[PDB]
RNA sequence: GCCGUCGCUGGCAGUCGGCAGAGCGAGAAAGAGAGUGGCGCGGACGCUACGCCGCGACGAGUAGGAGGGCCGCUGCGGUGAGCCUUGAAGCCUAGGGCGCGGGCCCGGGUGGAGCCGCCGCAGGUGCAGAUCUUGGUGGUAGUAGCAAAUAUUCAAACGAG
RNA sequence: UGGAAUGCGAGUGCCUAGUGGGCCACUUUUGGUAAGCAGAACUGGCGCUGCGGGAUGAACCGAACGCCGGGUUAAGGCGCC
């Protein structure tokens, strides 16, 4: 006999793509062979996020993804996004962008290209950036989920600005006891 | 569908998911919210503070149409009107300002989060905030009261 | 029994409700049905107008 | 019927099966708790931090100018020894090739 | 004289004899098929030294000659001459059993095909 | 030695062939680099990439959780130019086998009219128990027993008795 | 000169079942004449666990378990069984 604990042997981390997808895993082929046969750290980073669930793709705004691309140093870098561009109707101009993601909404497209942008795929990504070289990855915010309002400590501990799970929302809903002194205790 | 649910892998297994020391009893601790004050107490003041006692006035006859008040922001002003509409009074040369009617596209009152362009605008609507309305002022534009 | 986090439930459940229950599998039977009498009654009617 | 009191027993076998931990540990700690009377001029000091900009750039730049400017003016056996720099794949590859040289 | 295998390595068996269901002796409820015994006490299910047996995967059987028949071959069930033909590349390693459900009549056809093919047929013989 | 699990989030798209040139496992970063001046017609396998291959460690389990089932049952959409009176289902079998197993295949017999594989869908889907329901059958067992109220016998007849 | 040794990849978040009768031993220890009694601390067990030894045995001693071949052992043994 060996002392050893075994609860801990097996990872739970993806090896492929929980989708059926058929397009998404001939990206995935294609990455599996970049990742493999290249030294370049980044096709492992998008290999990885090829496998990831919804959630942990987040859809990334145009908004967002101008304000990452117009920092200092990143002119005629490509911006990658392994998820979803969507269009922020907050955004005035649109500046000239390349971008590769997996999906570009439908009014997204037409303003980056209306501004003589480019958008790829993730198969041209590989032909033009086989390595990721000149490349700007970028993610979407990942607790930007109405989920992440309601984790954390129990909304009824003290210093807990957890939210609650109520039917509604209305004075007559979670508020008089436990919430304000005058109905026996705050915390 | 069934066969994608334990009760089929639970076949042979005696209990079923319920152990053999407890058992899968009828409702022990009671029915729905019973114990709120009493045995289930951690738990409400755990999770649901507020949820015991009473709190404010009561109005009778609540007629929620009479409070119906539809807010935008100004960081999404400019998309109730059509997107020719900017560009043509940004390049105009005579200065004249286009009206953005919020009343028309559903809204009553203008709030004041976000920036907007460097372009005059003459904004129609029954409520305004302050701030929307020094932000409204800031770019040249002007404020309209409806009914 | 409430177990960890969650809402606070009150279905109204707690009448004899399987005894009126109102299905809708005659549905398209009733869009038929109603079809077919405007149908019948824009013919008596013509050439006034339909809707009324 | 009676039954046990009271035990610890098992208790610290549980604890360690997930690690008793200590606390987790941030560069930055909150400043909650702190005297309010104190806090306030802390805020009040790092609210006029910007009106010193500028002479902390003439400083700075004056600082490094001196900084660069000093520097500116400042500036186990023989046989094992040799094998062991002969087979060096640099630093031996010439030796190597007298030896080749030679052994032709 | 019949079709040989492209090799016939030794065939090694960890276990024989079949797991046999527990007090499947004393009743005739119980069949033989192997049923995981789940009884508090159930000895059987304790690995008490002298009692009947459990399947676990280290029996499991080597992975070159598993589900190798004796010959060496492996066995494909076939219903028509259609089925038998996709043997054709594969007639050293896989061999054929026409299914029971075909008639006497076919059978003739399939086993004249099969010998043309070189498959091996391992019921050629039956329904004469 | 073999089986599986886990780890290496390991290797393989280079099957780059006569429009040829076979290598990248080795102690110690980065090119089997590119150029400018001084006869035969030949060469195994592989790769359902959800595939295939290598190396190392590991393997107890109630309650309980999770995964995988080319495990099993009934029906529905597709598909198998599927099977079947030259014999379906069902049933039986000291016949031959496969799988760790759940199970399955084939042979022989009986049977007499329908049935199954694969991709999906659906569920009233898997029994040893519940003093479980209903039906059937045992040992007990040719046993307990055919003992309350006094009682029968002779001859003949019919009749197979 | 990542400022003791040694070993080891870590951090973090959701959802979550069963459990919430225990019992035993070395040592410490309360009540009790004591109890295979009642009640605590520490660690380890049995419960959930087979296997060699203690003839037999929940807990003792050794040792923890995929299916095998060879070798060697532990605790225990070597008149015969
Ligand atoms: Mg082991
Ligand atoms: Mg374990
Ligand atoms: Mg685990
Ligand atoms: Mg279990
Ligand atoms: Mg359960
Ligand atoms: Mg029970
Ligand atoms: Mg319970
Ligand atoms: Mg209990
Ligand atoms: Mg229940
Ligand atoms: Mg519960
Ligand atoms: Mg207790
Ligand atoms: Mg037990
Ligand atoms: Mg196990
Ligand atoms: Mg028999
Ligand atoms: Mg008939
Ligand atoms: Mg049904
Ligand atoms: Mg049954
Ligand atoms: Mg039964
Ligand atoms: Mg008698
Ligand atoms: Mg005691
Ligand atoms: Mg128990
Ligand atoms: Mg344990
Ligand atoms: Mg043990
Ligand atoms: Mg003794
Ligand atoms: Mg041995
Ligand atoms: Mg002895």
């Amino acid at each position: 006999g060996v002392d050893i604990r075994h609860n801990k042997d097996r990872k739970v981390r993806r090896k492929e793509p929980k989708s059926q997808d058929i397009y998404l895993r001939l990206l995935v082929k294609l990455y599996r062979f970049l990742a493999r046969r290249t030294n370049s750290t980044f096709n492992q980073v998008v290999l990885k996020r090829l496998f990831m669930s919804r959630t942990n793709r987040p859809p990334l705004s145009l908004s967002r993804m101008i304000r990452k691309m117009k920092l200092p140093g990143r002119e005629n870098k490509t911006a990658v996004v392994v998820g979803t561009v969507t269009d922020d109707v907050r955004v005035q101009e649109v500046p000239k962008l390349k971008v590769c993601a997996l999906r570009v909404t439908s009014r997204a497209r037409s303003r980056i290209l209306k501004a003589g942008g480019k958008i790829l795929t993730f198969d041209q990504l590989a032909l033009d950036s086989p390595k990721g070289r000149g490349t700007v990855l970028l993610s979407g915010p990942r607790k930007g989920r109405e989920v992440y309002r309601h984790f954390g400590k129990a909304p009824g501990t003290p210093h807990s600005h957890t939210k609650p799970y109520v039917r509604s929302k209305g004075r007559k809903f979670e508020r008089a006891r436990g919430r304000r002194a005058s109905r026996g205790y705050k915390n | 569908p069934s066969r994608l649910r334990k009760t089929r892998k639970l076949r042979g297994h005696v209990s079923h998911g319920h152990g053999r020391i407890g058992k899968h009893r009828k409702h022990p601790g009671g029915r729905g919210n019973a114990g709120g004050m009493h045995h289930h107490r951690i738990n409400f003041d755990k999770y649901h503070p507020g949820y015991f006692g009473k709190v404010g006035m009561r109005h009778y006859h609540l007629k929620r149409n009479q409070s119906f008040c539809p807010t935008v922001n100004l960081d999404k002003l400019w998309t109730l009107v059509s997107e020719q509409t900017r560009v043509n009074a940004a390049k105009n040369k005579t200065g004249a300002a286009p009206i953005i009617d919020v009343v028309r596209s559903g809204y009553y009152k203008v709030l004041g989060k976000g920036k907007l362009p460097k372009q005059p605008v003459i904004v129609k609507a029954k409520f305004f905030s302050r701030r929307a309305e020094e932000k409204i002022k800031g770019v040249g534009g002007a404020c309209v009261l409806v009914a | 029994a409430p177990s960890r986090n969650g809402m606070i439930l009150k279905p109204h459940f707690h009448k004899d409700w399987q005894r009126r229950v109102a299905t809708w599998f005659n549905q398209p039977a009733r869009k038929i049905r109603r079809r077919k009498a405007r149908q019948a009654r824009a013919r008596r009617i013509a050439p006034r107008p339909a809707a009324g | 019927a009676k039954s046990k009191n009271h035990t610890t027993h098992n208790q610290s076998r549980k604890w360690h099966r997930n690690g008793i931990k200590k606390p987790r540990s941030q560069r930055y700690e909150s400043l909650k708790g702190v005297d309010p009377k104190f806090l306030r001029n802390m805020r009040f000091a790092k609210k006029h931090n910007k009106k010193g900009l500028k002479k902390m750039q003439a400083n700075n730049a004056k600082a490094m100018a001196a900084r660069a400017e000093a520097i500116k003016a400042l500036v186990v056996s023989r046989k094992l020894h040799r094998l062991a720099y002969i087979a060096h794949p640099k630093l031996g590859r010439r030796a190597r090739a007298r030896i080749a040289r030679g052994l032709r | 004289a019949a079709l040989r295998p492209l090799v016939k390595p030794k065939i090694v068996k960890k276990r024989t004899k079949k797991f046999i269901r527990h007090q499947s002796d004393r009743y005739v409820k119980i069949k033989r098929n192997w049923r995981k015994p789940r009884g508090i006490d159930n000895r059987v299910r304790r690995r008490f030294k002298g009692q009947i047996l459990m399947p676990n995967i280290g029996y499991g059987s080597n992975k070159k000659t598993k589900h190798m028949l004796p010959s060496g071959f492996r066995k494909f069930l076939v219903h028509n001459v259609k089925e038998l033909e996709v043997l054709l590349m594969c007639n050293k390693s896989y061999c054929a059993e026409i299914a029971h459900n075909v008639s006497s009549k076919n059978r003739k056809a399939i086993v004249e095909r099969a010998a043309q093919l070189a498959i091996r047929v391992t019921n050629p013989n039956a329904r004469l």
